[PDB]
């Protein structure tokens, strides 16, 4: 009861598993929202294609709780959330679409337009998911070229470490109906190890 | 988030009575005291008087003692700091903290006031 | 083909889950890691790192580096204490900018012991006395010495030694307590008073500091992740 | 976090003499491993004494105005007779240091400096999306060393925008007037690499800055002083290059 | 039927796969496969086959012949090196032509070391002797004998032996390098200079050529299979 | 992929299936079960709990605490039970608010043996002696004393003995009966009679009453799930 020797402490351990590295990352939080189309008309802007640069850092929940150490290596699971709709208030059909992702590895050819050749990819990966079923799920490992990703880079050589781009269009061509759809990005940080821990960013980013 | 509202400040004349009133949000002040700590220019955190909401336990500083009345609401979550006879060394900004609670010390607070300004002006 | 059943819960995603999907680059040679000083295993052993409590969140001392220092000023002997702390995390601005409850703000409960760890600032000639005060749960903030004085109590000597620790036990009704504020769980105080009075020799500013620092030990536990992430 | 109390004042004086170097250390106990890793070799050319002895560093006045002081590694020692020429000369290189940081004051002073060894520390200047900012020759001010204020490091947010008082997360010690004289602390190379080029990226970064404020009694000294020695350990470069001679 | 519950990635089409599908044709008499020389097991195989280096991609010289004719002329003893090129791949239009080059421009690092082998092609009766150098990652290039003679270097005698090789080693930062241009991350310089000059007797030509080959070693591995290919 | 075929009965939802699915909350931390006292393993086990029958569902007695109290007046002997009961548990207002009944009305059948245990309240000096009857299922209600002592009965003492327990047996066609009202199954008569009459002392109050009691056996089961809640 009553006591303040000065001991260790006073016993041992009483569970804490839940609270662990691999539990504390073990949930995958929303890291981006693409969004595509599939337009009849010529909308040079929001052009099938929709490119996003791989990074935690525009999303906050998942930032900060990766703020707390300054290294990591991790397993990166990725899951892909479609969801479509028409725009026009019209009666306008459309068949059951296709998109096609694209986990480009870090230091490739961005894609520019939806035409060129670097949309072929005969290395990078791809995934063709077909609109109504089950989301889309890839596995990318530790892709660092350190021995792990850093958080906070002191010196000279912020780009951070690079997870590459992803890349999404619609397969399926021009339909007088336009549909635009929303690509919804999960981040699953499985294997997670760290080192060197800081003090956590106390304001805003 | 707890809020306290510094309410009744103004340069008043000397020997001029002014009361003061806090606006206590976000926890049952009767868990909590309140209390008073001004600060003369370029000077330090000084206390003035403070009470507990459950006992109404008194408690004045040596050298406000007398001058100075402090009095709790339970009912509007207010405090009312009645400084009456003021003097030119009652002019400085006045704060407001609830206490844990229960007497004008050093800081031993934690809910802080934006800070409201009293100037005893004098002839 | 072998016959199967497709049961309720097929094309959901749990986000929560643990599924093995398909690797998207084959054979990748992945960099060996090396053995970089300091890899952490679980959160709670960054707690068992006494961290500096902001005691001070005056008006003007709080946001600044004054926060940290508790001064000994030379008043009367009131036994009002010098600094009194309430043992409740989140529920005391205080405790929770802390490593210790910058843990706590991710869960819904805690476990175990704490320990808080006074460090004098004052010329080694200088001595005195004072009564570190702890009041278990529920109990009413001791306001006056000989009130602090009847409960667990250490009374730290500043002549001799500079540092006092002062572990703060399990006196928990619930075998888990609220993050939160609750008055069916809410957890205590732990107040310092003047036992003796500070005594300098000479000409010596009659003003130094104290700082404290707060920890947790290997019974510490939590549970219940959560979050609290803003835009 | 350093809740110690080894004696108070002086007892025995023990003297490191590591190659040309001698130190006479205020004793010599009282020492924390930086995460209980000592400084080894990589598992290249190993120099030892040649490169492996103390160095100290410029003397700097510590006053009661003082917001602190910091200092980047191995930026510091770039000056530094052959662990001076060892990094311009390899395009490699990796290093151990053994942050000695003592300071002398009477009976009568009173106060208390926190040593934080920071690694990777990367100064203030909240773009995250472009961070490094600050050009080379600012990011690394040399044996004259760098200044925390009330190129900007905030004090309370120790020049990084963190709070303080969470500080103690990393390696460190306090130097307590009243207690300790000395502070020794032993960093092992950590970086996201096995070796790296030095004269581009920073290891780690030693912060002292004051946790209490300087207190003289009557009219004594104005200020003490505060001496930094700093020594290369378990040391290697790869590989000779046209020893460019300067 | 069996439990099963369908999870999120069913139905969707991983390029980089590795499934067992239904065979379009059952018992098609495969044709047995002979052993033709030259089976090939790996890429990096390729890699440690010396190939000619074309150095001289001059205005008129490149796209031609010519540049592999590296020629020794009648000029003045200036340490102006009779060669000098970048050890930085796919960062200098010369090392990318190489089948070596042509190797790495399908990953993104290059690990290991590399040999540089050069052949006199002058009359028997010539002698002389030259000083093959090497100047390791971010150093300036060597301009001067003097300069160049300091580093790691090699003095290669025409006179008795014809063939120099000069193998490169291991002097890199990152355990893996850019096979694109980095200044984090730079090759070096390999130049040759007059050691001593070029005696030829009688009325023999005064002007003959060396050409240059480059391999990789046992140790040469690379990583991250990318691509380039136009229409 | 492996062959696999989806027969009928795929993405159906049975609510009293059992399947195993993804588990929302990984690694949190259960609070661990103590043996709190009372543990209960099935439902049979509150039937074999005696609970106290509302006999007396009179228009006023009926809806209050007299509906318990069976009176035993001062009237002339007259073979008219003083209370006769029907063994139709759902298809009788009176067996059917008790726990027992109350288990019952949750199922469609029910088997083996039930207990009636009759307690006497009234003064230690009184004396006297009745019959506690049984009348089999199908059998008409034994309406005078003569008729009801053929039958299996008790001749219970109130001079002695309190408390009388009279376990009715399982004379029963089916090997499970409808707990509904059917003639194929009907319970059959628990009745009490003055087999002497009631003998008092001196003045002591000339009407007490008596206390009932019914519960379950270690042969008595149930089946099929059934439920009745309204709105």
């Amino acid at each position: 009861p009553s006591d303040t020797v000065q001991t260790r402490h006073v016993v041992q351990h009483r569970s804490r598993s839940e609270s662990s590295i691999e539990s504390f990352f073990a949930r995958g939080a929303c890291v981006t929202i693409m969004t595509v189309d599939n337009p009849a008309s010529t909308t040079n802007k929001d052009k099938l294609f929709a490119v996003w640069k791989i990074t935690y850092k525009d999303t906050v929940q998942l930032r900060r709780k990766l703020e707390f150490f300054t290294y990591s290596r991790f397993d990166m699971e990725l899951t892909f959330v479609v969801t479509a709709n028409f725009t026009e208030t019209n009666n306008g059909h459309a068949l059951n679409q296709v998109y096609q992702i694209m986990y480009v590895p870090p230091g490739a050819p961005v894609p520019e337009k939806w035409d060129d050749y670097t949309w072929q990819t005969s290395s990078n990966p791809s995934i063709f998911y077909t609109y109504g079923t089950a989301p889309a799920r890839i596995s990318v490992p530790y892709v660092g070229i350190s021995n792990a990703y850093s958080h906070f880079y002191d010196g000279f050589s912020a780009s951070l470490n690079d997870f590459g781009i992803l890349a999404v269009r619609v397969v399926n061509d021009h339909n007088p109906t336009k549909v635009t759809s929303k690509i919804r990005v999960y981040l699953k940080p499985k294997h997670i190890r760290v080192w060197c821990p800081r003090p956590p960013r106390a304001v805003a980013y | 988030q707890v809020q306290l509202q510094e309410s009744g400040g103004g340069s008043v004349q000397a020997g001029g009575s002014l009361t003061l009133s806090c606006a206590a949000s976000g926890y049952a002040v009767s868990r909590y005291s309140m209390g008073w700590f001004r600060q003369a220019p370029g000077k330090e955190n000084e206390g003035v008087a403070a009470i507990d909401s459950s006992g109404v336990g008194t408690t004045y500083a040596d050298s406000v003692k007398g001058r100075f009345t402090i009095s709790r609401d339970n009912a509007k979550d207010t405090v009312y700091l009645r400084m009456n006879s003021l003097k030119p060394e009652d002019t400085a900004i006045y704060y407001c903290a609830s206490g844990f609670g229960l007497s004008l010390s050093r800081y031993t607070y934690a809910y802080w006031g934006q800070g409201t300004q009293v100037t005893v002006s004098s002839h | 083909g072998l016959p199967v059943m497709n049961t309720p819960g097929s094309n959901q995603y749990l986000t929560a889950d643990n599924f093995q999907s398909p690797c998207a680059l084959p054979e990748f040679d992945v960099t060996p890691p090396i053995d970089i000083p300091g890899e952490v295993k679980n959160m709670m052993e960054l707690a068992e790192i006494d961290t500096m409590i902001p005691f001070d969140l005056s008006a003007t001392k709080k946001n600044t580096m004054e926060m940290y220092r508790v001064r000994l000023s030379d008043k009367p002997h009131t036994d009002d204490p010098i600094l009194c702390l309430s043992l409740s995390p989140a529920s005391d601005p205080r405790l929770s900018h802390t490593m210790l409850g910058e843990i706590l703000n991710y869960y819904t409960h805690w476990a175990g012991s704490l320990k808080f760890t006074f460090l004098f600032c004052g010329s080694m000639m200088a001595t005195g006395k004072l009564l570190v005060s702890y009041a278990p749960p529920g109990a009413d903030p001791p306001k006056k010495r000989k009130e602090a004085m009847l409960g667990t109590h250490v009374i730290w000597d500043i002549g001799l030694q500079s540092s006092c620790t002062m572990v703060v036990p399990w006196i928990s009704n619930t075998t888990y307590r609220q993050t939160i504020d609750d008055s069916f769980t809410e957890g205590g105080y732990i107040s310092v008073f003047y036992q003796t009075r500070i005594v300098v020799p000479l000409s010596t500013p009659r003003e130094m500091d104290i700082l404290g620092f707060v920890s947790a030990c290997n019974d510490f536990s939590v549970r219940l992740l959560r979050d609290t992430t803003h835009i | 976090s350093p809740n110690i109390e080894a004696c108070g004042y002086s007892d025995r004086v023990l003297q490191l003499t590591l190659g040309n170097s001698t130190i006479t250390t205020q004793e010599a106990a009282n020492s924390v491993v930086a995460y209980g890793r000592w400084p080894e070799y990589l598992r290249p050319t190993e120099p030892d004494v040649a490169a492996c002895r103390f160095y100290t560093l410029d003397t700097v006045s510590w006053t009661k105005e003082s917001r602190g002081w910091w200092w980047k590694l191995p930026d510091a020692l770039r000056d530094m007779g052959l662990f001076g020429q060892n990094m311009y000369y390899h395009y490699l290189g990796r290093s151990g240091y053994t942050v000695h940081v003592q300071c002398n004051a009477s009976k009568f002073h009173q106060g208390a400096l926190g040593v934080f060894a920071v690694p990777e520390m990367c100064l203030a200047g909240d773009s995250n999306t472009t961070t490094m900012h600050t050009s080379y020759q600012n990011a690394n001010p040399g044996e004259k060393g760098g200044t925390f204020t009330g190129f900007c490091p905030v004090d309370y947010l120790l020049g990084n925008g963190t709070l303080l008082g969470n500080a103690f997360v990393f390696p460190h010690q306090i130097i307590n007037l009243r207690t300790n004289n000395c502070a020794t602390l032993v960093l092992p190379y950590v970086n996201s690499l096995s070796i790296d080029s030095m004269v581009k990226h920073n290891n780690w970064g030693i912060a002292i800055l004051p946790l209490a404020p300087l207190n003289f009694a009557s009219e004594s000294s104005p200020e003490i002083p505060i001496t930094l020695t700093i020594a290369p350990m378990c040391c290697e470069f790869n590989g000779l290059r046209n020893i460019t001679l300067p």
